[PDB]
């Protein structure tokens, strides 16, 4: 088996600058009747399917941009951004078809640069609904920042919690390059009726000192 | 205009097996080979193998030979991927892809995918979910923004999606990955921020889908005074 290697494994670039990246295999891909190289790259956006982008390692297929290059040969390939639009975040992964079976890269993950963007922190109280069904989520809702690291510290009545919350994090937004994230306290309902400060702590490079977002229960 | 349609989701019980398919339109089916391919959660992409739709014969991976089994259908248009014996190590997506068979060669890179199926392989049973309202606290409605939500809660397997206002909401949405509560069920929440001013006046309506249970939820989110 052919052995496709990539690096690096992931770099964030800003708007308008360059990028490469590096495909190699662990044979030749180049053919010596027909000269050519038999290495396609693919580019894969969050939640779609690989999309064909260079193919014979420098053809570019039908209606990719030319600020995408490919070029190389035999063993050592390499994907040329030009002047990164902020839609190109994606995971970019070549593929040998020289030798079955066929083999892809593990992927090179480019992620994009922006400047620092503090989130904006939204807090909601269980619904009536909820309740009634004997569980109390709370959720706490950072929007829009970046870079991708923050921090949620969950306090009731100002008792740090612990081992009852979880989060998630969008993808990176493919217009204006930020982040959310989404996290969960969940509680009984008796728990909830016993305590009356629910208050989401967050923590990021773009706050000087840590927001607290909280509401009082029946005022809220 | 050429295009592959695959199959739905699917739950499969370990042990049992599944079959993904893989309805080629815009072009001649057997004129093009179809290959599959594995990728599991931010992982790579592993080839499994290829069929010639026009003569049947299918070409395996080492890899997968024992477990895939490629079959076509000429008369419908349609490739299928069985997989056999499953383990959790089969919960993944499975893309379908149509390569070239240009001046008699399989030796081709792949020009056209389907959107991929997922696999969940799991003992559990399929259950719908629960949609409750996110209306934000009072000061989440400072400054003239505001944000509002949905919590698609209890149900399993992934996926659900969501929409918002029938699909002529889309500007400042955020839908999140789910996460597995320790019950064994996926909660998700999707939010979208409006001026503050709009929360009296206009109506925001979550469309919830979830296809493994055929269910299917509109919640209209009001703002609470509290
Ligand atoms: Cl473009
Ligand atoms: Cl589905
Ligand atoms: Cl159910
Ligand atoms: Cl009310």
């Amino acid at each position: 088996d052919i052995v496709m290697s990539q690096s690096p494994s992931s770099l964030a670039v800003s708007v308008g600058e360059k990028v490469t990246m590096s495909c190699k295999s662990s044979q030749s891909l180049l053919y010596s009747s027909n000269q050519k190289n038999y290495l396609a790259w693919y580019q894969q956006k969050p939640g779609q399917s690989p999309k064909l982008l260079i193919y014979w390692a420098s053809t570019r297929d039908s209606g990719v941009p030319d600020r995408f290059t490919g070029s190389g040969s035999g063993t050592d390939f390499t994907l040329t951004i030009s002047s990164v639009k902020a839609e190109d975040l994606a995971v970019y992964c070549c593929q040998q078809y020289y030798n079955y079976p066929f083999t892809f890269g593990a992927g090179t993950k480019l992620e994009i640069k922006r400047t620092v963007a503090a989130p904006s922190v939204f807090i909601f109280p269980p619904s009536d609904e909820q309740l009634k069904s004997g569980t109390a989520s709370v959720v706490c809702l950072l929007n829009n920042f970046y870079p991708r690291e923050a921090k949620v510290q969950w306090k009731v009545d100002n008792a740090l919690q612990s081992g009852n919350s979880q989060e998630s994090v969008t993808e990176q937004d493919s217009k204006d390059s930020t982040y959310s994230l989404s996290s969960t306290l969940t509680l009984s309902k008796a728990d909830y009726e016993k305590h009356k400060v629910y208050a989401c702590e967050v923590t990021h490079q773009g706050l000087s000192s840590p927001v607290t977002k909280s509401f009082n229960r029946g005022e809220c | 205009q050429v295009q592959l349609q695959q199959s739905g989701t699917d739950l499969v019980r370990p042990g049992t097996s599944v079959k993904v398919s893989c309805k080629a339109s815009g072009y001649a089916f057997t004129t093009y080979f179809i290959e599959w391919v594995k990728q599991r959660p931010g992982q790579g992409l592993e080839w499994i193998g290829v069929i010639n739709p026009g003569s049947g014969i299918p070409n395996y991976n080492e890899m997968f030979k024992g477990k895939a089994t490629l079959t076509a259908d000429k008369s419908s248009s349609t490739a299928y991927l069985h997989l056999s014996s499953l383990t959790s190590d089969d919960s993944a997506v499975y893309f379908c892809a149509r390569a070239p068979y240009y001046y008699g060669s399989s030796y081709y890179y792949f020009d056209v995918w389907g959107a991929g199926t997922t696999v969940t392989v799991s003992s559990a049973s399929t259950k719908g979910p629960s949609v409750f309202p996110l209306a934000p606290s009072s000061k989440s409605t400072s400054g003239g923004t505001a944000a509002l939500g949905c919590l698609v809660k209890d149900y399993f397997p992934e996926p659900v999606t969501v929409s918002w206002n029938s699909g002529a909401l889309t500007s400042g949405v955020h839908t999140f990955p789910a996460v597995l509560q320790s019950s064994g069920l996926y909660s998700l929440s999707s939010v979208v921020t409006v001026p503050s001013s709009s929360l009296g006046t206009q109506t925001y309506i979550c469309n919830v889908n979830h296809k493994p249970s055929n269910t299917k939820v509109d919640k209209k989110v009001e703002p609470k005074s509290c």
